[PDB]
This record gives structure tokens, C-alpha cells and sequence, in this order.
RNA sequence: UUAGCUAGUAGGUGGGGUAACGGCUCACCUAGGCGACGAUCCCUAGCUGGUCUGAGAGGAUGACCAGCCACACUGGAACUGAGACACGGUCCAGACUCCUACGGGAGGCAGCAGUGGGGAAUAUUGCACAAUGGGCGCAAGCCUGAUGCAGCCAUGCCGCGU
RNA sequence: UACCCGCAGAAGAAGCACCGGCUAACUCCGUGCCAGCAGCCGCGGUAAUACGGAGGGUGCAAGCGUUAAUCGGAAUUACUGGGCGUAAAGCGCACGCAGGCGGUUUGUUAAGUCAGAUGUGAAAUCCCCGGGCUCAACCUGGGAACUGCAUCUGAUACUGGCAAGCUUGAGUCUCGUAGAGGGGGGUAGAAUUCCAGGUGUAGCGGUGAAAUGCGUAGAGAUCUGGAGGAAUACCGGUGGCGAAGGCGGCCCCCUGGACGAAGACUGACGCUCAGGUGCGAAAGCGUGGGGAGCAAACAGGAUUAGAUACCCUGGUAGUCCACGCCGUAAACGAUGUCGACUUGGAGGUUGUGCCCUUGAGGCGUGGCUUCCGGAGCUAACGCGUUAAGUCGACCGCCUGGGGAGUACGGCCGCAAGGUUAAAACUCAAAUGAAUUGACGGGGGCCCGCACAAGCGGUGGAGCAUGUGGUUUAAUUCGAUGCAA
RNA sequence: GGAGGGCGCUUACCACUUUGUGAUUCAUGACUGGGGUGAAGUCGUAACAAGGUAACCGUAGGGGAACCUGCGGUUGGAUC
């Protein structure tokens, strides 16, 4: 635009929309799951992911992701949901921590023990 | 109340007047607009009823080409002589003279593979209905030779909607000398399933009534107070291709069939059509 | 993707009110006022001295220290007083929490601790008026969850040790 | 309690992330598109430096990862500091108010601008110079800064206001020329078809085969004549005219724009723009006419286990005309307008002069239009004295590809719809230009029985247990175009 | 005794209400639309690389499905 076209209409910047629909100025969010089922990831991949729906407390039903070689969750239990970015699962944009609250973690693990709540064995 | 009530015929005549969409009975369309009054925006009533004429309920628009059917009837009935050495010899000639007329579209044609084995295997569970009805009689009105091969002689009256096809097949009463103990009349069943009969032949019903609404099939059988029926569907699964996209005319039955007076009697799956036998208390 | 808004709203005189200038509050007279240099309305947000990012121009933010304004269960209104339409004053209406011999009354942690609930998350029902500051008193003295400290969590910065 | 002193005693005190390319830093095993990480590109089918585990190394440390918010990165919101031919980007094209902006000479004023001084911009913090808790963090003195605003006192290059002038941009007018510029009447010819005579009768129209239509109540074809309607062949070249759209017969009236040319007068009445107004092909609509052809729906005949795609035979709207509404295109020159600067040559059209127009041309001075090309500009193709080059004034649109030029809310309509103009979700792209090559229901170039031809064969419903059909007294077995 | 004060009495504005009547707004929603992605139709073919193939723009009529026809427009153009 020319200099005269800037004193009437300012530069309207973007809304800075993040990759998450809502966050309530909160990094993590606690929810409760309803049903446990498995879906199909994408056309190239060929794996079975834990695509489970977890209903939050603000009235939003967003589907997260549960990673691990086997979790032991119950239909009526609290589930903490954090942030994450996954492309192989369309419609999914959240993860799920383990080893905290009513969710257990994996055992007999040494490398990458800072996540999934794994504990240090006494060697 | 012209906003909604003088704005039903402005919509309805237009379909039933145009020679391209005129393949319908006035009552059939009188119904399908009071149903769809509150369905699409008040400036888009006739406009999106054309969606039910193309995306849905189509090919019946333009119709089945009766001016191609008689073109293959007058070119058919005047091919071989009429060996009618007696009165049932007018039927055996009328048998093949009729057979090919149900074989232009590949639907009642996949039915002509069942003219000797599955037109009597159905009488062992309903009797021999002398009060009979039929839904979707597009090209299935010459089943009488085989229906009466067993001894069905009661009123068989199939109801189609394409009038350019019903009148290209109703003239046959005397032109083809079809039996004189049978009537036919127009009518739909996504709109009009009211009456009482004994056998309810459902040939081209398929899931076109379950296309008018999501999961609304168990309604019609009951509306026509009844006893039994016969309901078939295509099974043209191409070596594991049409699986799922063609195996639903069933799983919507057994599942939904717990709770009311409806039950099931028998079930088969041969040729290209899987017939259903139904019961009520 | 809110286009006109406004009849005590604009202006003169007189009267009246306030510690003071004023349609703040009236009568009369007049037909003007504001507005694409963005009037009104809706939504949202405290502002400033700063901090954070960046070499700057900018953008974002308004926590702690500090200036100023507004609020004191939810509304409205008034008195005492030099300064307030009053946070631990009072009267009254409504809601909620209690007591009572059914005539009925009292009270406010958006103060420091602490409890229940919501939330991925933030403390001990502590010590002392020694210093500082404020109110009262001639002085002494007393009051002062403001301040000065301790305890708790590695939240951050910095240093040291294993 | 800080600090200080003494005794015993290496005793109680180091984890975590990463370990494909970004981005420094690897071996094997288990598992085999199965079980699993995750920021991007992605990895995972008996050899994983991308999973898990062991070992090793690196980053870093009382902290290492992940997640959330802002900024830098991001020139991915460009006043500092980018584009608009083809990538997502100039409105179909103009006249113009409120705005922005406006040459030359002189003078005044001193708003803007510039300089000096005063007042003020509270403390911490940021900044600079030092000191003090053992040091640092923290804290602190002094100085500077707070880019701002206001008053007083000056200068007068530019800008702005007022007054007074000039001409280099040129308005207008006199004297001329060129044009389908636009509109209202009238006139002529050819052709199709209809309506009337004479003459001539089983064929005519039409599709590679067939048929429908049209004919013995005078068809088709031909001559003459008449009625009605529409379009202007050769002349006709990317020529001319207009802002764009658009408009080609001679031709009357009314009337506009542009350009040439020797001389006067008036002295920037100048450029551009939101809203608004006006124009805007074709198609479509409302109120009235015309209606011979052609031609969207509709229907006769073909055709095929379905052509409302194409072929053939007819026709209602529409095309034409008077009066209105809607304002939609590849409305493209994918290029807004105006002004100024800038190596040149070669083809048309249209004015005014010189020269021997005696060789119907050279040599000068303008408008419009086409092509090539250097410097320069741009990714590339190209543009390249009509700018998309080099400067300046004004405005509009576009901030990834789909959803979507949509829905909703206003405006514009008797309708069909248009204009202004989103939020979610999905995806790691999308789109452009130049290459290298495959390929094409391959032709201009091209070599060979490349198909033949000229002395002659193989090809035998027998068989040579090598053998092109039935075979388990075939199968304990090979190899399937002297290109497997 | 008066002045005047105070209580009562009463008029003014005025919160809480209360009956009708609109605007904006808000949360679910009874009746729902189309998109959307998972899916998935051994379709070039009703025209078997011969039953002899431009792409698009605006608009109208036919839109079982991308289309196809009328009118005008453009180059941004299968064998050619
Ligand atoms: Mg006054
Ligand atoms: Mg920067
Ligand atoms: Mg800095
Ligand atoms: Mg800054
Ligand atoms: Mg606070
Ligand atoms: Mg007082
Ligand atoms: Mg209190
Ligand atoms: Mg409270
Ligand atoms: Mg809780
Ligand atoms: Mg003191
Ligand atoms: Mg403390
Ligand atoms: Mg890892
Ligand atoms: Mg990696
Ligand atoms: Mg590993
Ligand atoms: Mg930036
Ligand atoms: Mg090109
Ligand atoms: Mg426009
Ligand atoms: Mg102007
Ligand atoms: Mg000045
Ligand atoms: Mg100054
Ligand atoms: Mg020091
Ligand atoms: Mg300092
Ligand atoms: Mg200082
Ligand atoms: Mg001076
Ligand atoms: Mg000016
Ligand atoms: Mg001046
Ligand atoms: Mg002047
Ligand atoms: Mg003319
Ligand atoms: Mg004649
Ligand atoms: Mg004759
Ligand atoms: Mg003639
Ligand atoms: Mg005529
Ligand atoms: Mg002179
Ligand atoms: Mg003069
Ligand atoms: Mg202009
Ligand atoms: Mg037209
Ligand atoms: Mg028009
Ligand atoms: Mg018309
Ligand atoms: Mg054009
Ligand atoms: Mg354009
Ligand atoms: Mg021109
Ligand atoms: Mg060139
Ligand atoms: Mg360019
Ligand atoms: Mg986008
Ligand atoms: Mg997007
Ligand atoms: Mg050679
Ligand atoms: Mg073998
Ligand atoms: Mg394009």
C-alpha cells in the first residue's frame, strides 16, 4: 500500500490461532474417558493406536492419544491430557501421561524414563 | 398461510406437470411435499426437492424408457408365431413373449434366473395368497405365469410410480392377452403403505425407503396390516468387493427385529437375490 | 456484516443548590448539538512509571514495587466529619448461612492464617512490638496480621560442594 | 544468627535428556508393515546408527525433558523494509466532491520545520562510572537517559496561508483534413422460405448402410411477379474510430472525440480517489409488436441387455424493434491513470513543408499501430522509447492450497442473482516457469523380404518311446520366440 | 404565652417489585440440511486406442454422476 493508505486502515495482523482449539490458559487438562476402541491411522501407515475418547470437564469431548506397550485404564477414572502434535492420526492433537493420578506406567524400562512415569530400579 | 400452503403446489405441480418428471401419480407427490415442507429453506423448497429427484429417487426421473420398451415390445411380440394349440398354449407362448420384457435393466433380469425354482419355494410358508400386494413393480408384472404355476389366483396388484413405464406395461392386458384375473394400480410405499393384504411382495423396495430417512424400515410392514411377505436384494459381491456396501440390507433387520410383533421364518441366498420370509403374531 | 444518534440532549436570561465554576437541579425562550479526522451500540480489557522478546522501528503483557481511579454480601440513598454518599458505622429491600419459648434478631477473610469446592498449580489457625512507620498522650506507656522475621515448595537468579 | 576457631573423618551428597537429516555426537541383539517413537521431511516386510534393550559417546548439572503463552527467527503485516504479465495480487472501463497533492519570479506573515534558554517529565529498574554484604546475585551513591510536551527569544532553503506577476505544461478559438464515433428516418441488391400462374410428375430433402418429414388436393427443381423478416459477400490489411464494452451497404439530418499547422489572448481553471452517479456483449425477465430462417426444453425416426454426448427430421422462448429492470465474462493488452527521462533499425495508415515531386523519392516536423533488438530490469519465458526500464503524485486488490468468491447479517431486484464479505475443520502442500527424458488413435525426414516377385521347402488328422490331444503301465523328471 | 424545635401527617424524586410489550443477547435443544473423512463400485467400453474425442469464462435450459446443448467470449491449446 502507499503511505496515504496506511493512515486510514492499519495493518490488520493475524489472530495468532494455535494448533489447539481451546486451552483455558492451562497447559494440561484433566478429563474422564467414556469408551475404549481402536481406529485406523492413515493410508500409508499400518498400526493399531489407542485412539480413545476422553471427555473433559468444560463440556468438550476431544479425542487424545495413549502411548505405551500396554496401559490398564478403567472407564470411570481421571485422565490427564497434555499437549502434542501428531500427523499420522487425523483429528487427534493431544496425548496422555502415564504413571500419575489413576493411570499406571510401564515397568522394566531404563532409557527415556522421564515420561510415562517410569521409576528408577535399585541396581 | 400462503407462505407455506399456497407454496406447496407452486412446488408440486412443477414436478408433476413437466413431461420429464411426470412419471408419478398425483397423490404420491401430494404426499412427498407435506412431508418435506419443513425440510429445506423457504426460498429453496422446489430447488432442493430436485436433490430428491437426482441424488435420491433418480433414474425414475426421465423414467424407464417406455418409448424404448414398446420399441422392444412391438419389435418383440411380432417376432415368432403364436402357437396356441389350446388355452394353456396361449400361456406358454405368452411365457417367452413376456420373459424378455423383464430383461432390459439388470435388476428384474437377475430375477429371471428364479422363474422355475423360486416362484413356488415361497408358497410353503405363506399358503397360496389370494389377497396379495407388491411394492416396486417396475418390470415384475409377468410373474403370474409362475405364481399361478402353483395356484396363486388371487388379486396380485403391484404398485410402481413411473407412469411412462406402468402404462407401457399396463396396455399389455389385451395387447399381450395377459390373464384376466389380475389388476394393477400405481402407488408408492415411501409414501403410502396403508391397507390390509396377506402377502407383501417387496421387490424394488431395497433401502430406497431407508434413503428417505435414516433407519426407518420397520414402519411400512406394520402399516399394511399383514401376516407374511417376501423381501430380496442383490448379492453381486465381486469376489469380496461389494462386501459391506451391499451386506446391509440384512444387518439392519436381525438387529432391529427384537421387541415387536415382527419375526422371521426362513432365509436363503442363491443366484443374485436373497429372499426374506417374515412373520407376525 | 452497528449508519445516523440525541427533545434537559444543545444555547441565552432569571431563580435555586454545592466549600467552588456549571441544565448538577427548575421555569421561560430558542432549534439547534454530535458525527466517515469514525457519532452511538455490542464485545473485550484496568491505566501509568516498567518488565519480557528484538541491533532498532514494533509487537505482546499489566504479576511484584510505586502513582491514580473504582469497589466493600447483592442495589439504592443519607448522616457525623476539615478531607468519605464510609471495607471491620448505621438504616432499609432481596438472596444465602444461624439462633429462638414463633413475637423474631444478628453477621460479611474481594485482611493476615486456616477450612470446603472448582482448578494441570502456589504456604503456618507462627514469633515480637527490637528497629521503622502510623493513631493517641506534655512525657512515659499502650494499640498497630502494616512493616520487620521464621517455617514450607529447587519457581527463578547467583555462588559453592559432592 | 553472619563470621571466626578446634576435634574426628574421603566418610553422607549426581541425576537426566539426546544419540537419521535439522543439529555437534555409534556397535550389536530381540522383534519382522506385528508389537512401538514423534517437531518437519518420515522411519518400522530374517542387515533399523529413526522402535525396545546392552555397551559407548555427546549436551548439561542440583538440574535435565515435555507441554502452554509472547517475541525474535518471520522481509510470513514491508513508515524504517517487499509485490501486483504468467505464483494467491490492479475494480469491465471513465467522469469527479469531501481528502491527498500541485511549476515559476518577488514580498510579507512564522502554523509546520530548525536552533537556544526556562519549567517539567516523582522513586526503583534499564544505561555509565565506583563503593559496600568473603565473591556473585541482590542492594547502593553519582552521572546519563526517559526519543515526549509546552512557553519565551531567533534564523527563512523547502512546505502552507494571504497579496502582487511571468511562461517551458498548454485550455479555448479562427483557418483544414481523415474515420464502421453514436442515434433517429428513408432507399437498393442477392439469398432462404411462404403465399399466386404457365410448364413439367414418382420422385424430392437428408445421414459412410436404414427410416421419420415433405408428395397423385400439382412436390423438388427452373422462369416471372408479390408479401414479410434478417444480415451486408468481393472491395477487407492485427487498417481506421472509441475510456471500455461494442459497432463494417451506398446514405439525409443532428452531433461528439482525437490529430496536423504557421500566429494571438487568458496565466497551473493541474494529477488521482472511497461512498455515490453514468456506461457496460451475450444470456435472462416485466409491460407492448413482429415472426420468413436458425436455435436451449419438449417429441418422430435410428441406435444399442438404456446417448436427454455427437448424426438426422421439426418447433415453443430467445435473436430483430419501442419502452424498463438486473450489472454478470478468458469484459485480457491476465498490463489503472497522468507527467518526465532514456543506444536504434526495419513494414502500414493519417497531416503540414522543403527540394529538380522532372529518378511518382531522398532529406525534416506529429498522432495512432505492428515486429525485432542492446544496455538496464525480472526466477524463467519476455518486456525493452506505447514500459513489465529508470523517477515522482493518487487509488484499489491480495497475507498458503481446499472449504469458499459459500453461509449469515445489510444494500441493490416483480424473478433468476449480484455486490461488500467469515468463523471451524481438513492438508503439507498447492501453483507457476524453464529443462532432461518417456510417450502420442506419427507426419514432413529416414536404412534394411521392411511386404513380393525370381531355382526351391516346411505346413501330412500316420510316427520316428525328443515330441503340439485323451494319459496315474504319464509325474522319482527336465526346459517353453536358433530375444525365457 | 409566643418564636422555634421534635413526633405524627402528608407531596416530590427514587431502589425492590409487579402485568403486559419489543431489542440485543445467550445454553441446551424437539424437526433437521448439506459438507467431511473412513470407506470403497474387478466402470476407460451406452463410444473396447475407432461405433472417427480441445481446455475454460459468463448465462440460460436439461444437471439417475463428473456433464451436455443454446448464445457470446478468451488463449491459459490430446493425434494434428
Ligand atoms: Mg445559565
Ligand atoms: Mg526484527
Ligand atoms: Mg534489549
Ligand atoms: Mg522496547
Ligand atoms: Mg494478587
Ligand atoms: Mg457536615
Ligand atoms: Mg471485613
Ligand atoms: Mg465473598
Ligand atoms: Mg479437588
Ligand atoms: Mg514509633
Ligand atoms: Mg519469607
Ligand atoms: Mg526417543
Ligand atoms: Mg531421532
Ligand atoms: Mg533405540
Ligand atoms: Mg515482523
Ligand atoms: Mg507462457
Ligand atoms: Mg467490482
Ligand atoms: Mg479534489
Ligand atoms: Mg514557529
Ligand atoms: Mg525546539
Ligand atoms: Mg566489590
Ligand atoms: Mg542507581
Ligand atoms: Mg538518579
Ligand atoms: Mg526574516
Ligand atoms: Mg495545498
Ligand atoms: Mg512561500
Ligand atoms: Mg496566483
Ligand atoms: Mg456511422
Ligand atoms: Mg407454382
Ligand atoms: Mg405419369
Ligand atoms: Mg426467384
Ligand atoms: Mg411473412
Ligand atoms: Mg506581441
Ligand atoms: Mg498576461
Ligand atoms: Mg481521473
Ligand atoms: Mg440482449
Ligand atoms: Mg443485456
Ligand atoms: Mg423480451
Ligand atoms: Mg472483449
Ligand atoms: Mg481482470
Ligand atoms: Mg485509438
Ligand atoms: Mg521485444
Ligand atoms: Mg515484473
Ligand atoms: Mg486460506
Ligand atoms: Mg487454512
Ligand atoms: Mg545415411
Ligand atoms: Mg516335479
Ligand atoms: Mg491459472
Amino acid at each position: 500500500a502507499t503511505v496515504n493508505q496506511l493512515v486510514r486502515k492499519p495493518r490488520a495482523r493475524k489472530v495468532a490461532k494455535s494448533n489447539v482449539p481451546a486451552l483455558e490458559a492451562c497447559p494440561q487438562k484433566r478429563g474422564v474417558c467414556t469408551r475404549v476402541y481402536t481406529t485406523t491411522p492413515k493410508k500409508p501407515n499400518s498400526a493399531l493406536r489407542k485412539v480413545c475418547r476422553v471427555r473433559l470437564t468444560n463440556g468438550f469431548e476431544v479425542t487424545s492419544y495413549i502411548g505405551g506397550e500396554g496401559h490398564n485404564l478403567q472407564e470411570h477414572s481421571v485422565i490427564l491430557i497434555r499437549g502434542g502434535r501428531v500427523k499420522d492420526l487425523p483429528g487427534v492433537r493431544y496425548h496422555t501421561v502415564r504413571g500419575a493420578l489413576d493411570c499406571s506406567g510401564v515397568k522394566d524400562r531404563k532409557q527415556a524414563r522421564s515420561k510415562y512415569g517410569v521409576k528408577r530400579p535399585k541396581a | 398461510m400462503k407462505t407455506n400452503d399456497n407454496y406447496i403446489e407452486e412446488v408440486t405441480a412443477k414436478v408433476l406437470t413437466s413431461g420429464k418428471y411426470s412419471t408419478l401419480y398425483p397423490p404420491t407427490v401430494r404426499r412427498v411435499t407435506e412431508r418435506l415442507f419443513d425440510r429445506y429453506p423457504p426460498k429453496q423448497l422446489e430447488k432442493e426437492v430436485r436433490k430428491k429427484l437426482h441424488q435420491a429417487y433418480g433414474a425414475y426421473i426421465g423414467g424407464i424408457d417406455g418409448k424404448r420398451l414398446e420399441k422392444k415390445i412391438e419389435k418383440i411380440i411380432h417376432e415368432i408365431p403364436n402357437p396356441t394349440t389350446d388355452e394353456a398354449t396361449r400361456t406358454e407362448w405368452e411365457k417367452e413373449i413376456c420373459l424378455k420384457i423383464l430383461n432390459l435393466h439388470t435388476s428384474t433380469n437377475e430375477r429371471t434366473v428364479a422363474y422355475d425354482e423360486l416362484y413356488q419355494k415361497i408358497f410353503e410358508v405363506t399358503g397360496v395368497p389370494t389377497s396379495i400386494t407388491d411394492a416396486g413393480c417396475a418390470l415384475n408384472p409377468f410373474s403370474f405365469p409362475f405364481f399361478t404355476e402353483a395356484g396363486m389366483l388371487g388379486q396380485y396388484i403391484g404398485f410402481d410410480l413411473d407412469k411412462g413405464m406402468i402404462e407401457a406395461i399396463e396396455h399389455s392386458l389385451r395387447t399381450l392377452n395377459a390373464p384376466e384375473g389380475i389388476v394393477v394400480k400405481q402407488g408408492d410405499i415411501l409414501s403410502d403403505p396403508s391397507g390390509e393384504s396377506d402377502l407383501l411382495l417387496m421387490f424394488k423396495l431395497y433401502t430406497l425407503l431407508d434413503r428417505q430417512e435414516e433407519a426407518s424400515g420397520l414402519k411400512i410392514l406394520q402399516e399394511w396390516k399383514y401376516k407374511n411377505a417376501v423381501i430380496s436384494f442383490p448379492i453381486k459381491t465381486i469376489s469380496g468387493r461389494d462386501v459391506g456396501m451391499e451386506e446391509n440390507y440384512t444387518v439392519k433387520f436381525e438387529n432391529d427385529l427384537v421387541g415387536s410383533d415382527l419375526r422371521i421364518m426362513q432365509k436363503l441366498k442363491l443366484g443374485n437375490e436373497m429372499y426374506f420370509i417374515v412373520s407376525r403374531l
